[PDB]
């Protein structure tokens, strides 16, 4: 279109040449990734399935880009973005299956699992409390494959010392816990003081469909209006969408196999 | 274009600081390599492919091109396939041939390059030389106890070599999008296998999970050779290839022709003008093409005093024009440094001398034997690797005398220049040269049976004795 | 590392013809026309033929 001033979108999700400051990213160099990318912590500890066919449940978003932004901001976009949405669909499986959070639509969760059989030990990090924290597996025949762990405990695991062999129950260097491994979640929901553990492999995942994307200069985008109401019509608006979808599907085979330690 | 083929990640050399043991018990490290190979190597291949295809960026870039009542006249030219065409045929459109001095090996020699039919062979790893730069290939025992020799794409294997000056080569993998034709749901599934001195470890990966390699159904299966079985070539030291760094010149020629036909689509060649205030019949203009006199008649004014004065009535043709003389030398001199830049002869600007044509075309190609003398060097590197092979699948079949060494063949090449057998033939007889009747009848084509013609001859000789 | 090597960088990116028109983007313009950034490799016509 003729607009001088950038169209307004609603949500402002579009991606712009031009912001709505006014600032132009002409001759913009390409950004760089600061952080590493995230992986997801059930495809990495839980035991894969097997599934042709169906519980599973669909993972979706689409990007919109303005093709100014396309031809002049940064050519390549779509195809550097791809890892960058695996991680989010990571991220959110991740979440909604050890959390319940993000409005899992599975019924089935650790968190959920935890909750029911109240495997809770309220108290704060000692030797004495991760050997309770794992005898309460243990108690159920179970046997603690690997810990969760936010990142930011790490200064508490650092000041645990064994008083018998004297020395430090936590590997930094390897990052192990009583020699079983941590992973770490960036997610916020798990705050500092809390530490998650199981048998991983009571935790069974499966991929009906890998990530498929789509790139498409022509639908219809009812989710993002235009300024005066209307839905983004890609052709029309010289505009360009990615979609990509997933599905998978979660199963606890025994809720019993995990345990939590928070804060007393 | 740009930042794929010329990019800092892609075109490098895989090497591993650990023993084939540190690799392989650490198989994640492998998925590493896969995933560079991806997101790195893998673009650049695919656009050199895509050029050799014709598909060149002006195709497929219908960003730009508006989807109006105007015509779009996107046009690729395939210059990127008349060069690797040629440049390979000149290599070795004529087979490399064999010497030794010992029989035994050669005659074990010649019986594998024959079940192999390693003349086309040779000439399909030049070809993939001349456009990605190197190629593969891979040797195995078939399962009818043969030692069989197949191209491996260049798009999907790559080799780890060890970390030390010598780097020799670790390990090697291939991996394939297996998918069926009818779907397109599950096809980032990637069959993987792995080549190691001691057998090929097979695995199932998809994109999707992060490349986790896990063990497909009867995982592991031992080979008898003694050396990982995957051998890789090369165009020259830096692994480029032909028309690499003329695909800018290839798309400027594009757009500039596709810019001319363009204009020459959308402006009209010629219009008759007509100015003035006049009255035009639009059913009288119909007979613009068949009349023979126009006439123009001015509209007279009357100014309210009673002056009388007259309106500027004019006619004429006017006619599309545009710079043939400076777009002509443009696209001439871009035609001209396509060829310069990769040695290929300038056929526009060219002119035979008298008769002899191997000379001319050793004067007109020397720049490309140049090159050509190093792909020579590195091509016979490859080929003793080839012949290591065979001769340890020979000596632990117990095919051959473990006596015998491989490393004393000497491979003989030859360019494909045009020569001439007559006068090769008169230079071949002078200077004392013998041939046998029957073999001198076979290099003519006038003999309609050049066996029953001895007999013939020997009926004529019999009658002439009465 | 200092003085050396900068020289046999820039000998060897116009070898492989990776020349300074293709990277000096800082100048150029892209905000609706085309690039049309272009290397001739000259550096390795001269080196292969001599050599």
């Amino acid at each position: 279109s003729n607009n001088v001033k950038p169209q307004v979108f609603n949500p402002d999700n579009v991606m712009m040449h031009e912001k709505k400051d006014g600032t132009l990213m002409n001759e913009f160099t390409t950004p760089i990734l600061q952080e590493v990318m995230e992986n997801s912590k059930i495809m990495q500890l839980g035991k894969y399935e097997p599934m042709e066919g169906t519980r599973a449940f669909k993972l979706g978003v689409i990007l919109p880009v303005t093709k100014e932004f396309l031809n002049y901001t940064y050519s390549q976009f779509f195809e550097e973005m791809k890892p960058m949405i695996a991680e989010a669909f990571y991220k959110k499986f991740d979440e909604a299956g050890i959390l319940n959070q993000g409005n899992n639509p599975f019924g089935k969760s650790i968190a959920q699992s935890i909750e029911k059989t109240n495997k809770v030990i309220k108290g704060d990090f000692t030797q004495d409390n991760i050997i309770d924290l794992e005898a309460l597996l243990e108690d159920d025949e179970l046997e603690a494959n690997a810990f969760i762990s936010k990142t930011q405990n790490r200064s508490l695991l650092r000041k645990i010392v064994d008083p018998e062999t004297k020395e430090r129950i936590y590997d930094r260097n390897s990052d192990s816990l009583d020699g079983l491994p941590v992973v770490n979640l960036k997610s916020s929901n798990l705050k500092r003081g809390e530490l998650i553990t199981g048998d991983f492999d009571k935790l069974i995942y499966g991929i009906p469909q890998l990530i498929e994307y789509k790139i498409d200069e022509t639908a219809q985008l009812s989710t993002v209006k235009n300024e005066d109401g209307t839905p983004v019509n890609l052709f029309e608006q010289d505009m360009v969408a990615l979609r990509a979808t997933m599905h998978v599907a979660l199963h606890i085979a025994d809720d019993k196999a995990f345990a939590k330690l928070v804060p007393a | 274009n740009i930042n794929y083929l010329f990019n800092d990640e892609a075109n490098v050399v895989y090497t591993y600081d650990g023993t084939e043991s540190d690799l392989l018990q650490n198989v994640n490290e492998v998925s590493k390599y896969i995933e560079h190979h991806m997101d790195y190597q893998r673009p650049r291949l695919k656009v050199l492919s895509d050029y050799y295809e014709g598909k060149t960026k002006n195709l497929v870039e219908l960003t730009r091109r508006k989807e109006e009542y105007m015509a779009d006249n996107r046009v690729a030219h395939d210059y990127a396939s008349y060069i690797s065409d040629f440049i390979n045929g000149y290599f070795l459109g004529n087979p490399i041939q064999y010497q030794d001095d010992d029989k035994d090996v050669l005659e074990a020699i010649e019986a594998f390059n024959d079940l192999n039919d390693v003349e086309s062979h040779n000439r399909s790893l030049g070809l993939d030389l001349s456009i990605y730069g190197k190629a593969y290939e891979l040797m195995i025992r078939n399962q009818d106890d043969e030692t069989r020799l197949y191209k491996s794409d260049a798009m999907s294997t790559f080799i780890i070599y060890d970390n030390t000056v010598e780097r020799n080569s670790i390990a090697g993998v291939r991996y394939l999008r297996t998918k069926p034709i009818d779907k397109t749901d599950e096809d980032e599934v990637f069959t993987v296998d792995l080549f190691t001195s001691h057998g090929v470890y097979r695995y199932l990966t998809n994109r999707t999970n992060g490349l986790k390699l896990t063990p497909r159904e009867n995982s592991f299966e031992s080979h008898s050779f003694e050396r990982m079985p995957i051998t890789e070539f090369s165009n020259n030291e830096r692994r480029k290839g032909d028309y690499e760094k003329v695909i800018t010149l290839i798309d400027l020629y594009d757009n500039a022709e596709s810019d001319t036909a363009n204009y020459m689509s959308d402006l009209n060649d010629a219009m008759l003008l007509i100015k003035g205030n006049l009255n035009l019949d639009p059913v009288e203009v119909r007979k613009q093409k068949e009349a023979n006199v126009l006439f123009l008649e001015p509209t007279v004014y009357v100014d309210a005093e009673g002056r009388e004065t007259e309106g500027s009535v004019d006619g004429g043709y006017i006619y599309k024009q545009y710079d043939v003389q400076g777009t002509e030398a443009y696209k001439d001199r871009l035609n001209s440094d396509i060829h310069m830049f990769t040695n290929t002869p300038n056929m526009k600007d060219d002119n035979f001398s008298g008769t002899q044509s191997g000379e001319a075309m050793k004067y007109k190609l020397f720049g490309l034997e140049q090159r050509t003398k190093t792909k020579e060097g590195l091509f016979t590197k490859g080929l003793r690797r080839r012949a290591k092979l065979l001769e340890t699948i020979l000596k632990n079949t117990r095919s051959i005398d473990a006596n015998k060494d491989f490393n004393t063949v000497r491979y003989v090449y030859n360019r494909n220049l045009p020569k001439s057998l007559i006068e090769e033939l008169k230079a071949y007889i002078d200077s004392g040269g013998k041939i046998s009747q029957t073999t001198l009848m076979s290099l003519f084509s006038f003999f309609q049976d050049p066996e029953l013609e001895v007999k013939k001859i020997e009926e004529d000789e019999k009658e002439s004795i009465k």
